[PDB]
């Protein structure tokens, strides 16, 4: 029967909701990844990175997990570690919301946080696994192929299924790049439909836009938690990206607030950025009758400590 | 927020 053996197996099957105050006559639909265990899209890769490491034998009983996170991946790995019986240590920038810090400790993580100015998180972590290489396993979400793979296997197929194959555009903020990569691979390659894959990054740190334009790559600070890593991650397949949209922090925050107040959707800051980007495309006659699906990575209550509220 |  439909009873999951632990909480890691209950990932996904998140709903699509049509927006009423964005887009043009309902052409913008949002995928609410806040409806997940640990309540972000990252639960998917928290699960699959652990499952994969188990299956190639890098993760065994007694081995301790390590990775670097801006929060949600950390919370995701923590619920999976707790559910499946692993010890776990994580690194994070000091500047991430208190909520992230708060429940990571409740989930029983040995927590380790780094200089906010350095973003830095990736650095010490590696320095930590070196301490006893067969004690610790680093899962490395920015380059681990188990990250986009679970999106190719679940998130993309769900989108295809729930839109009855009518999806024309996928809009997703880029952090690790796993979401837009896996989803795009599923729909374009597995189901065969030539959609428009749209990456979203902060205008303050538009390193994807700069790279593709062959300009000076200049990362910068921003408030859009979860995206804008300030470099091109290995798990972002540039070859499958058709378009890059930049969004500023203010507009991202205002849009998240609008999602709450006008749509009754409890979205996080990066969800506001993705919808703002989607709304701009949706109001181009060229997309005015395409079906645009927007990933909403996380939920509101994870950001009560931030500018969102 | 920056690198990571
Ligand atoms: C809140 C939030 N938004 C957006 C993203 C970007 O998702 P991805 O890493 O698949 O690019 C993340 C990544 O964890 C996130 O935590
Ligand atoms: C790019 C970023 O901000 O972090 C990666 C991912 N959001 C995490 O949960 O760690």
């Amino acid at each position: 029967m439909a009873i999951y053996a632990d909480n890691s197996y209950s990932i996904g099957n998140t709903p699509l909701v049509r927006l009423k105050h964005f887009g043009h006559n309902g052409n913008v639909v949002v995928k609410i990844e806040g409806r997940n265990p640990s309540y972000s899209v990252k639960c998917r890769i928290g699960a699959n990175m652990v499952w994969q490491a188990e299956k190639d034998g890098t993760l065994t009983k007694g081995k301790e997990i390590v990775d670097a996170t801006s929060g949600n991946t950390g919370i995701a790995l923590a619920y999976v570690a707790a559910a499946r019986g692993y010890k776990i240590t994580l690194t994070m920038p000091e500047t991430m919301s208190l909520e992230r810090k708060r429940l990571l400790c409740g989930l029983g993580v040995n927590l380790v946080l780094t200089e906010g100015a350095k973003g830095g998180a990736i650095a010490k972590a590696e320095e930590i696994v070196a301490s006893d290489p067969s004690r610790y396993v680093m899962l490395k979400q920015f380059e681990n192929p188990a990250n986009p793979q679970i999106h190719r296997e679940t998130t993309g197929p769900e989108i295809w299924k729930d839109t009855d194959g009518k999806v024309d555009v996928v809009v997703a903020g880029v952090g690790t790049g796993g979401s837009i990569t896996g989803i795009s691979r599923a729909i374009k390659l597995d189901f065969g439909k030539q959609i428009t894959s749209v990456a979203v990054e902060p205008v303050e740190s538009p390193v994807i836009s700069q790279t593709l334009a062959g300009e000076e790559v200049k990362p910068g600070p921003h408030k859009i938690q979860g995206i804008g890593a300030g470099f091109i991650p290995k798990n972002l397949d540039l070859s499958i990206i058709d378009r890059v949209e930049t969004v500023d922090s203010d507009t991202a925050l205002a849009t998240a607030r609008r999602l709450m107040a006008e749509e009754g959707i409890l979205a996080g800051i990066s969800s506001g950025a993705a919808v703002a980007a989607a709304d701009r495309l949706a109001k181009l006659p060229e997309f005015a009758d395409k079906l645009i699906v927007v990933i909403l990575p996380s939920a509101s209550e994870r950001y009560l400590s931030t500018a969102l509220f | 927020f920056e690198y990571g």
